[PDB]
Formats: C-alpha cells, structure tokens, sequence
RNA sequence: AGCUAGUAGGUGGGGUAACGGCUCACCUAGGCGACGAUCCCUAGCUGGUCUGAGAGGAUGACCAGCCACACUGGAACUGAG
RNA sequence: CCGCAGAAGAAGCACCGGCUAACUCCGUGCCAGCAGCCGCGGUAAUACGGAGGGUGCAAGCGUUAAUCGGAAUUACUGGGCGUAAAGCGCACGCAGGCGGUUUGUUAAGUCAGAUGUGAAAUCCCCGGGCUCAACCUGGGAACUGCAUCUGAUACUGGCAAG
RNA sequence: CGGCCCCCUGGACGAAGACUGACGCUCAGGUGCGAAAGCGUGGGGAGCAAACAGGAUUAGAUACCCUGGUAGUCCACGCCGUAAACGAUGUCGACUUGGAGGUUGUGCGCGUGGCUUCCGGAGCUAACGCGUUAAGUCGACCGCCUGGGGAGUAC
C-alpha cells in the first residue's frame, strides 16, 4: 500500500529522468498540484495538464538539457513517519541557495526563498537540486 | 637527509624560536591570542612576536643583541610614560612614549652598537635617538616590512 | 531510519571496560610482592586482595618475598596475564642501582 | 605555474615460480593554479620511473572545473568504490582543512578556504577519486541558471 | 483563564472523574512526533459525564489527593 | 508484570497559619500501569567544568541557588521560623 | 624606592629504527634487557647498557590513572543485514505506527507577532587597573529555552460527510 | 506434496457486468502450521538399516568394504518446535532499456494477463554479482547487528 503520493511523485520522475523518457502520468491531488505548479515556477520542468473526471490524471513532461537530466538530487525530507518542522529563522539553504527546497507553509505552497521573502515557515518537505 | 613536510614544519618554527629566544609555550599562547585575533593568524602573530618588548629594543637600536636587550629590560632600563618595565613580553602599544633611564646613561658599548647598526640596516618604523635617550612609535608593522625567510602557512598549519 | 524503533528501545551506547581491571581510578596500588622469582614476575595480592601479576624490570631479583611495592598499569605484549608493572623506586622497593640513565625509570639517583 | 606533489608510493608485489616480482607504484596528483585537476597511478619497477608515468598519466587525464575565489561552490559530497568525503565552503580567515591526500589535491588546485573531512575508507587512491568526482559533480550557478532558464540574478536573489 | 481539553476514561468513582489528555511533542534526539496521554484526577458537581466524552478542565485549588482540577464544559453531551 | 486496601473518591467531625485520607466513622469498589505500574541497583540537583565544527558525551569539589543530615533510631517543647 | 659587593647563590628531565624531532664509538651475543604499535638482540643490535654529541621541553621533565575527540567504533544529523557481525522457519492476529481522493468547520500538532520569564559569577565582544600577563572588574551580547495572548489552515490530527 | 478412482474441502488465476466505498500495510506481546531424528501408548514389520556381532584392508581400524540384524523407517492418537528451515535476499506498494523461453488461461491466423527459467542496458556494491521476480530510485512497518574466541555457553 502506497503511503506517500508525493514521494511516489518524486521517486517516479527522478527515474523518469534517470530514464530519459517524455512524459509521466499519476493521480492527482490539491497539494499534487500546487507543488507541481511550484516546481514549475521555479523552472524545473515545462507544464502539467489535468485529465479526466473521476479519476484526475496529472500528465506532466519532462525537462532535458545538454543531453543531461536538469535535476539532479531529488530527496523528500519530510516523511510520513517522519515528519520535520523547522521555523522561518532556521530555514535551511540548499547547495548554498544554488539548490531548492519545497516549503509546505500557512500560505499555500512555495520555496524557502519565497518562505524568507514573505516572512513565514512551515513544513519543509523537499530539496531539490 | 631531507625530513618531510611536518620536519621542515617543526624545523621553521624551532628556528623562530632560537632567533628570537622564545620557549614552546609562549610561543603556544601566541598561537592561541593570533587564532582569537580576527582577521589573519600567522602574519599578525608575526606582528605580535615584533611587539615583543626585547625584540622592539633591540629593532630601535638600544642594544644590538636580544640577550642584552633582556639583561637591560630586567635591569629596568626602559622607561614607558616615565614607568620601569622589567618584564619582557610587555607589548607595546602604537604612537606611545619610551625612554631609559638615567642611571643606564652611562652607556658606550651598545652605543657603538646602535652605531653599528645604523651602519648595517635602517628599517620604516620605531623612530630612535641616542642623545635624547627616548623613542616613539611610528604606525603598526608591515607584512612586506617584514624580514624574509619566515613562513606562516607552514606555522598554523603545524599549530593547528 | 527506523526510527519507530529506536523511539521505542533506545539506542544504548557501548560500555568501555579498563585496561587494568583491579582497582580502577587509581595511578598506583600499593601491595605484598609475593614470590619475586618465576620468570620476572610477582604475585601482588593488594591493598584490598585482588591478586594482580606484576612485572619486574631492571635489577633487584633480591627483593623480599613481603615486601611493599608500587603497582602501575601497563602490558608487556610478551607474556600473558601480565598487565601491571612494579614501580621501580616507591617504599620498600629498592631502584635498580647501575642505571645512570633514564633517571625517572626505576628511581635511580645520579652522583 | 603548475605545481609538483607526490602522494603516494606502494610496495606491491607479484608471484613468479621463480619467486617474487616486486614493484613501485605511484599516486601523484597535479594541475594548475585555479581549477584544472588530474591525478595519475603509475606503476613500474623503479621509483622514478614510476612517478613519471604516473605524471604522464595526470597531465594526460587532467580534468577541469570552475569555482568562486577559492571555496567550494555549494557542499558536495563524494562518494566512490567506499569513501565518502564532505567539501564545505568556508570563511576567507579558514585555510585549507583537510586530510592528507585531500589537502595535497585542493593546495594543488588553489583553493584558498575549504573545510573538509574525510569519512569511509583512508586508502588515498579511493579519496583522490572521490575528491576529484566530487569536484567533477560540483556545478556553478551560471550553468545552473542556464539548465533552469532563470537568470544568475533571480537564481541569487 | 487557562483552560484545557481532554477525555475521560471512567466515570463509575461517585463524583469524581479521570480525564486524559493527549499532545504531540517533538522527540529532542529523534525529531518523531509521539503521543502523551497524561491523564488527571477532576472532580465534578453532580457526575454530568459518561464513558469518553470530550470535555474542559481547569485548574483549581487542591480538592483531594493529587486532584486540583474542576469540569468547566462537556462538548459531547454523555 | 501486575501492584495497591487508607488504597481512590464522597458525606460529617477533628486538626493544621493554610486547601487536602492529613486523621477518624459510614458508604461508593475502585485508583495506577508496556506512554513501563511494582520491585531491584546506582545516585544529592541546577547555573556550570572538560571535550566536541556541530549535535552530543562524560562530569557535579573549590564559585553560587535549592534539598537532606549532624554516633544510630524515634519524638515533641520553647520560639514567628 | 635607595644604595653596596666577589656574576657573587640560582638547572635539569625524556628521547635519538620508524610512526615522531635527532648520530657515531665501546660493551652485547635471543643472554641480561627494551617496547604505545610495527616489534628488536644471527659475535657489526643506527632498537639493550655505557661515552660523547644532538634532539624536544624547561623549573620543570618523564611514567601511571581518569574523561572527550580521532571513532561514521551506537550513525537523528551520521551505517548496515546475499557471500565480512547481522532478514525471526513461515503464516494469522491485539495494542501501537502509518494511512487513496474532494467539501464544510476547530486550530491539537505547525508558523508569525507581542509580553513576561532564563538568579548572580564563567562563556563571546568592547574597556580599566594589576610593572605586562595570570587576576579581578564596567557595559553590551549570548543564555532561542519556557510560559501566556491574538492571528493564520498548506499539510498532519478530529467530526460531519461524498 | 506425484499409480488410479470416489467422497469432503482450501487456495490461486483469467475475461467481463454489478455492489460495499478505504473496510488498507506491517505487526511487540499472543495463536497456528512446522522436514528429518527422537519420546509415550496400541498395532504391524517385507526391504533398508543407527546400536551390536563376525569376516576383511590396515602398523592399529572401535571407520570407509561384505555377511546378519535391534531401534527406527509403515498406521492411529499426542508430544517433540529444531535444520545449509537458503533465493543465506522479511512483508506490502509506486516508477525505471530488452532478447531467449516454459507453464496456464482469456479474448480478438493474432492481443493481453498470472507464475517461472537464462543472459544482459542504466543503476548499485569491495568484487563476485543483482539487474522489472533489482542487491536501481523510493514510501510504511517489524526483526537483527555492531572484533574475534569464550558462546548460542553458565545462573
Ligand atoms: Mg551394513
């Protein structure tokens, strides 16, 4: 039984990447796309779309540069089993802020960087890089 | 025979301790200080060890030998705003006042000496006068003022 | 990982037991050197009876049979169930005379 | 300006039915003032003779990669055939910390502050390897701006 | 006013109630978040509770042995 | 691995500077406990000291805050204590 | 503080094959002995003892004992279980840990802000007098831990529910 | 766990239609099954054969070789909970180049499922090797490890 649908998000296009393929299907959810539309606005991949009615689909491609994969680490540091927590003055910085992070916080879904600009943390999930 | 690189480590700081006569621990409790100093470690512990008060007696030209320079700053023949000093690792402090003591007048062996002195070198700072007996500092030590063949990466290596 | 595991037994750090098992925290242990002959060796029994061998270094076979002795910690990594050393130079333990040097081994005083 | 720094020397040894062969070989590591690494296993029946190849093996298989006034870019950790190594940028008043074979190969790159610390397995040809992957995998933030479309200015902030 | 809220667990001790609360603490070394079910003595006015209600308790002065706490609201009318 | 019988609570009285099974009489038949009850071993606690890049680990003399004791074991009187 | 006198009275400890800093001569023949580890003594021991010299420290120097690191060698940060230590012989099942997706609500966990509180000395920085220093001392910072109040709801909790 | 037949009965899988609508996953304790050997009681006992006897090689042979043969191996009712109980790889899921096949279906001479065998790409290890049935990337949980002997040993 499947106990992490964001880890099973992540863990499926980090080998879609490791594979070289074209797109990736999976069902959907609220927090599925909101961090889908943060991972897009922080410029790792092209778009996602939405298919189907009883059963949402998010169809999304992926991103190849130089022949290479664009990211590179994909890591969920916050597990159902464990869960981490951490407040806005102790917010990490991933590879020295050449990296990300995913900060599920009180105003939605954004990154750490956007997390210090607005001036509220929350639940770090992942780093990717 | 050629030592390795920790022997040739141990060799530069051994002889900086014999050509400015200095003990393994002050030169330990250097190394602390110059690691609490901010900035630089190696060449302000070299600016350090050139505040030494017998390396500064003998650079302003009192005495052309550290031994003596020891003897007369036990014998209390430095006067530093009109106070003895007798201890030889006082630091001096920048733009300050030193003078000797009038009983350390009678003085002609390190005079020639000093004479001497002036023949071989004449560094930038510390200011001196035979006649008047008295002596100032000018501004703080320069690292391309500093002598030569001294090495202070291989040092904080070694003492770190 | 698997951490509802190790929240639910402890992780328990290793203990680390001394070198020298008979009485801990304690640089030297006075004693009776009992058969100071085989081969160079004593049979301490301590100040409380734990019953150590002790090698001896240097001269003094001679020493008495009752006699009070020094024990400090050390293995001599050539016989077995050796891991304590007479300590040349205490009460009642005459030092290797003939030793002019290393004057902190053996208690040898110089002329 | 290159730089010249030997790192390791072994004793191997083959079997022959008449007895023992045995032989020198040689880990020596070089490069440049700024950036450019390459380290090189030489192998051979006399010393000399084998830190020349082993300088031949480095000059041929020398590598190159960027960084910013001597400090990592962001921390790296290599790993390869049982080592692990951590390089940590550091402060300007830090120096080079690192092991042995670490701290040969970053003073032969130039680096001026890196922390380091090396963690697994202490054989030197496994730490150079891993070291210089780790280097390898180390990107810049111009070339990660240019992987993500953003800019250098968006991606610092 | 400094009110809490917890569960009950029996009601059958003739005016008298034990409640039991529950709070999700960080572990210091582990980081895991864990129950603690700390449960209290409460004593009430005339047995207004059942079998696992939720309910409020306040503290008070010390009515009997380690019991200093009184029923405030019953938010599941047992 | 089950322990507790003044044990857990209530009613009335006593007493304490003071609430309170603190203590009695009568009822209720319960209270705690694998989130470790009970039992056994060790141990004064804290600001701190040492060490460690950190998180931690070890350690509570001299310097201070709190607790307990004055050959051992029981008590109460004076006194605000 | 001032004078006086013959420099007058004022120096050793450990090691030199390597790790780890620096060599020769004699005794020595697995013998006495050294040794933290690799370990040495084959009538030539750079490794035992003696002589010199040098090395390192210095009114101290060696040895022992105790704690932390090195040790990622109890791994949360920061490890593994095919063959090196290590997947219960297998299955079912209670407590317990986790729980597919959407709406309403609570803020219990979560975060933000504010307030109170973390004795005083040590600790970090700026200064002062101790001949300098050790020492003590003024100010700042640290003590970010704890508690209360008001807000947020992305997620994890609960209920009503699809 | 395989000679055939009858009776009773479990589990698995396939293509489709409908319903319940998260009823789900690991499980500390507990329960059940659990190879062979062995034990208790009652039977049977052909062949094999621990123990044992004799003959052989051998320097000796309490062993390997033959001659016989008790227990056991066969049945029923209860213990015994141990194995190199191994795929030396715990269970449930998600995603990630292919060939050669085997077995067993179902649909349209061809398509998609379940299980299984061999080699190999990426990837992972110290290598051997694994490699869609991963020892690849991951998620949930339990169990076990932390130098060898002592020792799976004493109380
Ligand atoms: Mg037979």
């Amino acid at each position: 039984s499947m106990q992490d649908p964001i880890a099973d998000m992540l863990t499926r296009i980090r080998n879609g990447q490791a594979a070289n393929k074209a797109a990736v299907t999976m069902p959907s959810s609220k927090l599925k796309v909101a961090i889908a539309n943060v991972l897009k606005e922080e410029g790792f991949i092209e778009d996602f779309k939405v298919e189907g009615d009883t059963k949402p689909e998010l169809e999304l491609t992926l991103k190849y540069f130089q022949g290479k994969a664009v990211v590179e680490s994909i890591q969920r540091v916050s597990r159902p089993g464990l869960r981490i927590y951490k407040r806005k003055d102790e917010l990490p910085k991933v590879m020295a802020g050449l990296g990300i992070a995913v900060v599920s916080t009180s105003k939605g879904v954004m990154t750490d960087r956007a997390a210090r600009q607005a001036g509220l943390g929350g639940e770090i999930i992942c780093y990717v890089a | 025979p050629r030592i390795s690189d920790y022997g040739v480590q141990l060799r530069e700081k051994q002889k900086v301790r014999r050509i400015y006569g200095v003990l393994e621990r002050q030169f330990r409790n250097y190394y602390k200080e110059a690691a609490r100093l901010k900035g630089n470690t190696g060449e302000n512990l070299l600016a350090l060890l050139e505040g030494r008060l017998d390396n500064v007696v003998y650079r302003m030209g009192f005495g052309a030998t550290r031994a003596e320079a020891r003897q007369l700053v036990s014998h209390k023949a430095i006067m530093v705003n009109g106070r003895v000093v007798n201890i030889a690792s006082y630091q001096v402090s920048p733009n300050d006042v030193v003078s000797i003591r009038e009983k350390a007048k009678k003085q002609s062996r390190v005079k020639a000496a000093l004479e001497l002195a002036e023949q071989r070198e004449k560094p930038t700072w510390l200011e001196v006068d035979a006649g008047k007996m008295e002596g100032t500092f000018k501004r703080k030590p320069e690292r391309s003022d500093l002598s030569a063949d001294i090495n202070e990466h291989l040092i904080v290596e070694l003492y770190s | 990982a698997t951490v509802n595991q190790l929240v639910r037994k402890p992780r328990a750090r290793k203990v680390a037991k001394s070198n020298v098992p008979a009485l801990e925290a304690c640089p030297q242990k006075r004693g009776v050197c009992t058969r100071v002959y085989t081969r160079k060796v004593c049979r301490v029994r301590l100040t409380n009876g734990f019953e150590v061998t002790s090698y001896i270094g240097g001269e003094g076979h001679n020493l008495q049979e009752h006699s009070v002795i020094l024990i400090r910690g050390g293995r001599v990594k050539d016989l077995p169930g050796v891991r304590y050393h007479t300590v040349r130079g205490a009460l009642d333990c005459s030092g290797v005379k003939d030793r002019k040097q290393a004057r902190s081994k053996y208690g040898v005083k110089r002329p | 300006e290159l730089q010249e720094k030997l790192i390791a020397v072994n004793r191997v040894s083959k079997t022959v039915k008449g007895g023992r062969i045995f032989s020198f070989t040689a880990l020596t590591v070089v490069g440049d003032g700024n950036g450019r690494v390459g380290f090189g296993y030489g192998k051979a029946r006399e010393v000399p003779a084998a830190i020349q190849k082993a300088m031949e093996k480095a000059r041929r298989n020398m590598i190159n990669v960027a960084l910013n006034n001597g400090t990592l870019q962001h921390p790296v950790k290599g790993v390869h055939t049982g080592s692990r190594v951590f390089m940590q940028p550091a402060s300007e008043g830090t120096g080079i910390i690192a092991g042995g074979a670490m701290r040969a190969v970053l003073e032969v790159a130039g680096v001026h502050n890196v922390l380091a610390k090396a963690y697994g397995s202490t054989n030197p040809i496994n730490v150079v390897r891993a070291t210089i992957d780790g280097l390898e995998n180390m990107n810049s933030p111009e070339m990660v701006a240019a992987k993500r479309g953003k800019s250098v200015e968006e991606i610092l902030g | 006013i400094r009110t809490l809220q917890g569960r009950v667990v029996s009601d059958k001790m003739e005016k008298s109630i034990v409640v039991a609360i529950e709070r999700f603490v960080k572990h210091p070394i582990y980081g895991k978040f864990i129950k603690r079910t700390t449960k209290l003595h409460v004593h009430d006015e005339n047995n207004e509770c059942g079998i696992g209600d939720v309910v409020e308790i306040r503290e008070c002065r010390p009515l009997s042995k380690t019991k200093s706490w009184t029923l405030v609201r019953v938010v599941e009318k047992a």
